[PDB]
């Protein structure tokens, strides 16, 4: 019971690299989820989807540190998404 | 009775209202609305333009109801063409009149409560709309504002599993106001702030010319869809919520009930549509598919000349009504034979309602007008226009 | 059919238990209890918020979106300044003035679209008949200055290049329904 | 670092973040606009999170979104409820009816957009213009915070 | 009585509101408690008991506070 | 999930049994490892106050029979 | 040392009250379906701050005004709360004071001045009437609030706050005496202007922050949850006691933490669940709900003691 | 969903309902989008016979 | 002085947040019900007034006495809200 929770937390913790990893996530995309890559854009941002998760939630995009010279460590935006990748992201259409 | 100008404070919004009011201490003495903080010029703008260029002027009139305005727009062009919409748009109609009704009464019951002071009933609510806006999106292409009905049936037929969903979310929506319920319709209190407040008798709804809940909440019998059927709306079967000891709260059980009935509608529509076209067949009325616009010549000419210059409705004017969410919704159409209107008065549901607030609120307190203006659904928009 | 809300069907007669039931209902607060109960439940359900950035929310093929004008395969922009895109806007938000270009070919010297004064109807991605102008999915392009909302024909048709994989996979996906 | 130039960057780094992170939005609810945006609020796209407040009295708030046509029977009256919210203030002016005039331009009862009325930081274009497209114009208020540099100006000044 | 009824069921603070007026105003007069609580706190000693001299003449004066005579509050004890 | 709300309820505790334990212990420092007496009533200042006077000037030193 | 512990008892106080508006903000979020703020900082941590520091540099608009009490009034509703918190008995209080009940019934009475200061402070009409509201509310809730003490006290036998962590070592005072709790949870709900009895702040902008912005904004609001903090205390002392061992004192401090956590969170709960009352609503309550309640349990108070030969022993 | 079924047994009861039954978050019962190409149907008066305007 | 400390301690954290908050920068409402609202309200303090001893006067030795005296006192000043209700007062 609860300790499947804290174990399936604990795989999130651990997943995101190692605690710099963590931290990178926790602090810039503000969420410690683990997901199946989907693909890496040449621009740098990494998608992933979850499909156990509500349609809300399932696809994520964890953009990249620097694009297009500008870094985007924390000035992360949407519009960083490129368009080839766009309506994956928006669930325009399933197939990446 | 020191007037406050009330309303220019955004306390019960709903728009922009300058409710100018004089109250001895917490008494409200005399309501004497102000409008047109949201005129905008839309009946004379329409002039200026085509039939299928002023569709979306409709949509913008009282937009929590975006679709079933379109449909009362639609009619009136339609009976002045004399041209009917093919079998499956009626139902759709039908269908997102209905998904609309239930959008405009989510809207009107929590949006009423957060006035009231409870908040978490349009946070569970919201989320439901937010489900429904995206129906609107995959048929229109807008979460809101879609344009989808147009004056010779739909745009579009329904996406390739639209009906599904509008099944998964009516199968579950149900509990959705049941909880609601469980928060308001008994709640110690929300009894009281509501009940026995703004009571409007029946002979008086009529003369001051009500027309929607407000004339079933004090029990009279009249539902548009029922007495006077349009589209498709007589082969369903559902139940008018009436209403006695019309009063705040007695209005909002109806609006509870019709968005129950409503889904007792949709589903009747996701059973029985038809397989057929969406749109009437006379490329002179209904612009032509664009398969056939680019493979033959009358499909272009009548495509360049419908897009171009317009329908070239036959010379009349009708008034046709429907029961748009918040009441009668009717447009007065006057027509000279061109492609552009002459007329189109709006008739609003809200402009007769908000007129009603003075001889409803009286002897009443500050919160009590809070009340009552969202027991008319007044969007400023139908009434503004 | 009608259906009476709030009409109680007869009088019932206070029995004892009724009203120690109903006492109670006032004395003990028993139904805000029961309101109380409600928000703790869904305190416990999982919130439906989506990380903005990171996780999208979800819009469809005909979704209309940001303007763009299209070009051929070839590189010749669709656009033959028919200009009935401009004819059929409602909001008069379209400007095409054109003029023969020098290969002999009809195109359009200024088109631009006011998209302040646009109010995104998506008429225009219906009336093209070369289907030069669409709605194309992108709706976050909010600008700093109001001069960057009005758009010349370079910047929808940068616009155009930069989104034409999308605008191409989401015009294949709804042309049949067309 | 060592620097009364550094110690005055890092500073309003502080300051902006304390502007960007707690943006009370006060919302002109003109038209339909505002619904587009009580959708934002609603649970789908949270504002709240991002700590922009559902809703605070003009006196306490940092930004107004102006969703809707701007009638010339309110303008009057935005402009005064700009010029009575406190200093640090900000506009979002959202719709295509308040960015420009939008279906409704050539009216003879509508401002031409609310940019004549009170100054605009970021204009949301769409008629309905998404919830997320707000949330991307209101985060895109965030970058334009960030990147002011009022400390700065004053040391070099 | 039957006003009383609905009373119980409709206003149903008042009818309770009285009834506790009343039960105070009886359970003191009939207790089989009452009288301890003059007593009790009667006993309780917070001033110094000042002694009287000897005239010897009296009986019922214990000589000393632990001798059998004088006052008890065995009473107080196992009450 | 809610347990995201603990976060903050747990800086909320933590803040919120410090002062109790706070006040408990600069109490029995001050005092010499007891309790700070509570003069209610004078008999209690005057109890108090002999206690100093009996030994250094600190009612908290407390003399024994080996005195 | 003292000085130790006044910082102690009231920084950490004043961390807490922080803290609170984040739980606020996450417990209210959760039961409307919305996670609440987590993006800044780790789960909303820093979020409190964060406002603080931008509500300190906006403009005090000063708005035109009685200048004195656009500024001393904001200072008496944070002096008086923090104050209030001098003598709670967590354990140990900090200045045990013989008559402290009294000190917390005053006190919180002065507040209602604040609300009167602040109304008439501002220029507008408008503002005038919203203090009225609640200064007549909060009057009104005094007079039930304050009698529902003194049947409390009759059974604790004085006034000192720390005598009722030895009336309730074998039992609870909500076991006897709950009618009054309710009414007393009640009254705590409204003397903190919170939601079932929110009327200021209502309709009127949904009153004495109308024209209070930045600074003063701020410290009235700090005052309104510390005190949301203490009464949920002072009901976490009085009638929920907690387990008090004389050998470990902060057992007593743990669970005081964990009740006064929990009944924070139900005002926090009750908020969301319920629709504000009106205001003739809100006062037809006390004066013909609960004051006669109060009036006759008052009674049953000072009965319940003589025939059941337990009256309470001074001390 | 994906709750430990105590959360799950305390939120149906607190609310009075099943509420997992019909869970107001989308979970892989949403129509999967791509859904296959639609061949709509032509109405009538696409006939090439006795489809006469002036009769219509 | 213990209260003297703290109480200044009090005042000075709220004065120096309204003083940096002001330096980091850088007509006839009346109605008889509200007045006559505040009268009730006092006739009801002053009684609590009356009604605090009680605490103290508990363990006095008549008992009865002091039952007899509170119970009509508490009694007394019911019967004058009675009254108030009866009347139009506290019918706002
Ligand atoms: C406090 C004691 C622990 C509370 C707890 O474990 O609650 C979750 C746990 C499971 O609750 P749930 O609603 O089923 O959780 C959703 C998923 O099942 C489980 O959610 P999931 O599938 O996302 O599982 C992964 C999750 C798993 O995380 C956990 O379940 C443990 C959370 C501990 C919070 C402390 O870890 C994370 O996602 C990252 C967040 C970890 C906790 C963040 C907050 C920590 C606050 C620390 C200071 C307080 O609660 C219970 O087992 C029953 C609690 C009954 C309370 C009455
Ligand atoms: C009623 O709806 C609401 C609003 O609208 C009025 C709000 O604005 C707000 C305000 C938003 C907040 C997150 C709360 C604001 C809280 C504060 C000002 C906290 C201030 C905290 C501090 C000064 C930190 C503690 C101080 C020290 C350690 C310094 C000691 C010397 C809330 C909470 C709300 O829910
Ligand atoms: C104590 C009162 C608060 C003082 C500052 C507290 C910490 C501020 C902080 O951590 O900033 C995080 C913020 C985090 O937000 P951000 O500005 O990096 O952008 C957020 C990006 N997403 C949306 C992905 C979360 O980073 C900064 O503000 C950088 C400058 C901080 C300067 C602090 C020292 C001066
Ligand atoms: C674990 C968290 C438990 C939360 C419990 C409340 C939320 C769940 C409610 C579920 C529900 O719907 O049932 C309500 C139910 C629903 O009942 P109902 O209102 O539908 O009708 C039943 C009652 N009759 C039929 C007589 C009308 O309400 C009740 O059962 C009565 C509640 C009485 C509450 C009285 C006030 C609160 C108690 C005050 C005294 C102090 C108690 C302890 C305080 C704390 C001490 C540490
Ligand atoms: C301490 C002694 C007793 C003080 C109170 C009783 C006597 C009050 C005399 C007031 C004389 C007029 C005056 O002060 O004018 C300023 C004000 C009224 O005018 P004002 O200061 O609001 O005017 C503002 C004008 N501008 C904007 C230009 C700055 O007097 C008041 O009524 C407010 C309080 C005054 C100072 C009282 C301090 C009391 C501190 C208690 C702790
Ligand atoms: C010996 C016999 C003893 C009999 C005791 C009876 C119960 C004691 C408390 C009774 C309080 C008075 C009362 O009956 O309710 C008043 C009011 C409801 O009144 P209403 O139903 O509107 O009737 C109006 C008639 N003119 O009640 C209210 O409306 C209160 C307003 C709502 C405020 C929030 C209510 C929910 C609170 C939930 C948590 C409660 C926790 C209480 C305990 C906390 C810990 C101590
Ligand atoms: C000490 C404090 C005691 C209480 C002090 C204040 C008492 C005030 C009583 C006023 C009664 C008259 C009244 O005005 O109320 C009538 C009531 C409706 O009240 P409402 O709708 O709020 O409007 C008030 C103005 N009419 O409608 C009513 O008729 C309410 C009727 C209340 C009385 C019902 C019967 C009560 C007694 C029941 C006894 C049951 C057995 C008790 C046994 C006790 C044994 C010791
Ligand atoms: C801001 C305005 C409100 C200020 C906060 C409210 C303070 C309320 C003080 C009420 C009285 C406190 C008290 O009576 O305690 C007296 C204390 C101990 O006395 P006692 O309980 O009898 O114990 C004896 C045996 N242990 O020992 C004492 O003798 C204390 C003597 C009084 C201490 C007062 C502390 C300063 C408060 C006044 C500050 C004045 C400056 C602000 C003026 C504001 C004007 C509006
Ligand atoms: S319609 Fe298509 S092609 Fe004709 S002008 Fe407008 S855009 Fe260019
Ligand atoms: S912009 Fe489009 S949506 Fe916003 S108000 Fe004007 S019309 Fe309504």
């Amino acid at each position: 019971e609860l300790v499947e929770v804290l174990k399936r937390g604990v795989q999130q913790v651990t997943g995101h690299g190692g605690l710099r990893g963590l931290l990178r996530v926790f602090f810039r995309a503000n969420d410690i989820r683990i997901g199946t890559l989907v693909g890496e854009d040449k621009y740098g941002n990494k998608y992933y989807e979850d499909n156990k998760q509500f349609f809300g939630r399932h696809r994520w995009v964890i953009y990249t540190t620097e694009m297009n010279g500008k870094n985007t460590f924390w000035d992360v935006d949407g519009s960083m998404v490129p368009p080839e990748w766009h309506r994956w992201l928006h669930c325009m259409t399933d197939d990446p | 009775n020191m007037t406050l100008n009330f309303g220019p404070q955004h306390p019960a919004a709903h728009g922009v209202l300058r409710l100018v009011l004089e109250l001895s201490g917490e008494m409200v003495r005399k309501c004497d609305p102000h409008i047109g903080l949201l005129h905008r010029g839309t009946e004379k703008l329409i002039e200026y333009k085509t039939y299928l260029q002023a569709l979306p002027y409709f949509d913008r009139l009282d937009y929590v109801s975006m679709m079933c305005n379109e449909q009362a727009y639609s009619i009136a062009v339609e009976k002045l063409l004399n041209i009917q919409p093919p079998p499956r748009a009626q139902w759709i109609r039908v269908l997102f009149g209905e998904i609309t009704r239930i959008l405009n009464h989510i809207m009107a019951v929590t949006t009423h409560a957060l006035d009231i002071g409870a908040m978490t009933p349009f946070f569970w609510m919201f989320e439901e709309r937010e489900k429904m806006f995206e129906f609107y999106e995959r048929v229109s292409g807008a979460r809101m504002h879609a344009a989808y009905i147009r004056p010779g049936g739909v745009h579009q037929d329904l996406p390739l599993g639209l009906l599904d969903d509008i099944y998964e979310f009516s199968k579950n929506f149900s509990l959705r106001i049941d909880e609601v319920e469980e928060m308001l319709t008994n709640n110690r209190i929300w009894r009281n702030r509501t009940v026995d407040i703004g009571v409007v008798t029946a002979e008086d709804a009529l003369n001051y010319g009500f027309s929607g809940v407000m004339l079933r909440g004090s029990g009279i019998q009249w539902d548009l869809r029922k007495t006077q059927p349009y589209d498709v709306y007589d082969q369903v079967e559902f139940d008018v919520p009436i209403g006695s000891r019309g009063d705040c709260y007695d209005r909002y059980l109806c609006r509870v009930e019709e968005m129950r009935q409503s889904l007792r509608i949709i589903e009747q529509c996701l059973n029985k549509m038809p397989p057929g076209e969406i749109k009437v067949d006379d490329a002179k009325v209904s612009p032509p598919k664009r398969a056939e616009m680019k493979t033959s010549m009358e499909s272009l000419i009548h495509h360049f000349k419908l897009y171009t210059e317009g329908y070239q409705v036959p010379p009349g004017a009708t008034y046709t009504a429907i029961e748009a969410p918040k009441g009668e919704f009717g447009v007065y159409l006057v027509s000279d034979g061109s492609s552009r209107p002459y007329r189109c008065k709006i008739k609003a549901p809200g402009f007769a309602h908000l007129a009603g607030l003075d001889k409803m609120s009286k002897g009443h307190m500050l919160a009590d007008v809070v009340a009552i203006i969202g027991t008319q659904d007044i969007v400023f928009g139908e009434i503004d226009r | 059919t009608y259906k009476y809300v709030n009409k109680k069907e007869q009088e019932s007669e206070v029995d004892m238990k009724s009203a120690t039931d109903n006492a109670a209902r006032i004395l003990m607060w028993t139904e805000l209890i029961r309101g109380l109960g409600m928000t703790l439940s869904y305190l416990f359900r999982e919130p439906a918020t989506i990380n903005y950035p990171f996780e999208k929310g979800p819009l469809s093929p005909r979704f209309r979106g940001e303007h763009a004008l299209r070009r051929y395969p070839s590189g010749e922009e669709r656009c033959i300044a028919c200009k009935l895109c401009e004819a059929i806007c409602p909001a008069q938000a379209i400007t095409i003035e054109a003029e023969p270009r020098a290969d002999g070919s009809r195109r359009t010297t200024r088109y631009d679209i006011d998209m302040t004064k646009c109010i995104y109807c998506g008429f225009c991605q219906e009336a093209c008949p070369v289907d030069a102008i669409v709605e194309g999915p992108n709706f976050e392009f909010s600008t700093e200055t109001h001069e960057e909302l009005l758009y010349n024909k370079e910047k929808l048709l940068n616009n155009g290049d930069k989104w034409e994989a999308e605008i191409a996979a989401n015009i294949q996906a709804d042309y049949l329904y067309r | 670092r060592s620097r009364a130039e550094y110690v005055v960057t890092k500073l309003d780094d502080l300051i902006n973040w304390a502007r960007r992170s707690s943006l009370w939005p006060m919302t002109f609810g003109l038209a339909c606009c505002a619904v587009e945006m009580m959708h934002m609020a609603a649970p789908r796209y949270d504002m709240d999170r991002f700590g922009v407040v559902f809703r605070a009295s003009p006196r306490q708030a940092d930004v107004m979104i102006v969703a809707g046509t701007l009638t010339n029977k309110m303008a009057p009256a935005l402009r005064k409820v700009y010029d009575q919210m406190p200093e640090p203030r900000y506009v979002v002016s959202m719709g295509s009816c308040a960015n420009g005039g939008g279906y409704y331009h050539y009216s003879y009862s509508v401002v031409r957009g609310c940019d004549r009325i009170v100054p605009v930081d970021i204009y949301v274009p769409g008629c309905p213009p998404t919830a997320e497209a707000l949330l991307y114009g209101i985060l895109q208020l965030q970058r334009k915070i960030k990147r002011e540099q009022k400390l700065k100006i004053w040391y070099r000044r | 009585s039957a006003f009383l009824k609905n009373a119980w069921a409709k206003e149903p603070v008042l009818v309770v509101s009285f009834s506790v007026w009343g039960l105070a105003i009886i359970m003191p007069m009939i207790s089989p408690y009452t009288k301890y609580a003059s007593m009790i706190n009667k006993a309780t000693p917070y001033n110094y008991p000042v002694p009287v001299r000897d005239d010897g003449n009296m009986p019922d004066v214990p000589s000393h506070p632990q001798d059998p005579l004088g006052p008890s509050l065995d009473w107080l004890k196992n009450l | 999930m809610w347990f995201e709300i603990l976060p903050g309820l747990a800086i909320m505790g933590v803040c919120l049994v410090i002062p109790g334990v706070s006040t408990a212990y600069i109490h029995k420092f001050t005092n010499g490892g007891k309790e700070k007496r509570v003069a209610r009533v004078q008999y209690q200042w005057y109890l108090m106050e002999r206690d100093r006077r009996i030994s250094g000037v600190n009612r908290y030193y407390v003399s024994k029979g080996l005195e | 040392m003292f000085f130790i512990n006044i910082l102690t008892l009231l920084v950490p106080i004043l961390i807490a009250m922080a803290f609170l508006t984040l739980v606020e903000r996450k417990i209210l979020g959760y039961m409307q379906l919305r996670k609440g703020p987590n993006i800044v900082g780790p789960y909303g941590i820093l979020q409190p701050f964060a406002d603080a520091m931008k509500l300190f540099m906006k403009e005090p608009m000063r708005p035109t005004t009685s200048m004195s009490l656009f500024i001393i009034a904001p200072t008496l509703s944070l002096t008086l709360a923090l104050s209030l918190w001098v003598p709670l008995p967590m354990p140990h209080p900090l200045i045990n004071l013989n008559l402290g009940i009294l000190f917390i019934l005053a006190t919180s009475s002065l507040s209602v001045y604040s609300i009167l200061w602040s109304g008439w402070a501002s220029n507008s009409k408008y503002s005038l009437f919203g203090a009225l509201r609640a200064v007549a509310q909060t009057i009104s809730y005094e007079v039930t609030m304050a009698i529902i003490l003194l049947s409390v006290l009759l059974m604790n036998g004085s006034y000192s706050l720390q005598t009722l962590i030895t009336t309730q070592e074998h039992m609870w005072l909500l076991l006897p005496a709950w009618p009054m709790a309710m009414m007393w949870f009640i009254s705590t709900l409204a003397e903190t202007n919170r939601a079932p009895f929110d009327l200021t702040e209502g309709e009127s902008e949904l009153g004495f922050n109308v024209e209070y912005a930045a600074g003063p904004f701020a410290l009235f609001f700090m005052a309104e949850y510390t005190n949301i903090i203490l009464m949920n205390a002072l009901t976490t002392i009085i009638f929920l006691g907690p387990l008090y061992y004389i050998n470990l004192p902060e057992l007593y401090s743990t669970n005081f933490m964990m009740e006064a956590l929990l009944l924070s969170s139900t005002f926090l709960w009750i908020r969301a669940s319920y629709p504000r009352f009106r205001y003739d609503q809100l006062m037809h309550l006390l004066w013909k709900n609960f004051l006669p309640l109060t009036l006759a349990l008052c009674m049953w108070h000072i009965s319940l003691p003589i025939f059941t030969a337990g009256v309470p022993p001074y001390m | 969903a994906s709750a430990t079924r105590v959360i799950q047994k305390l939120r149906n009861w607190a609310s009075g309902q099943d509420l997992q039954a019909k869970l107001q978050l989308r979970y892989q019962e949403i129509a999967k989008r791509t859904q296959p190409p639609p061949k709509l149907p032509v109405g009538p008066s696409h006939k090439l016979s006795n489809n006469y305007y002036c009769t219509r | 002085m213990n209260l003297y400390t703290v109480i200044f301690i009090n005042i000075l954290l709220s004065l120096t947040l309204i003083l940096v908050a002001f330096w980091l920068p850088q007509r006839l409402p009346f109605s008889m019900k509200f007045f006559l609202v505040a009268i009730t309200f006092l006739l009801f303090d002053l009684e609590i007034a009356l009604l605090l001893p009680l605490p103290w006067a508990i363990q006095t030795i008549k008992t009865s006495t002091m039952m007899i005296m509170a119970f009509i006192l508490v009694t007394i000043l019911s019967l004058g809200l009675a009254y108030e209700w009866t009347q139009k007062g506290l019918e706002w």
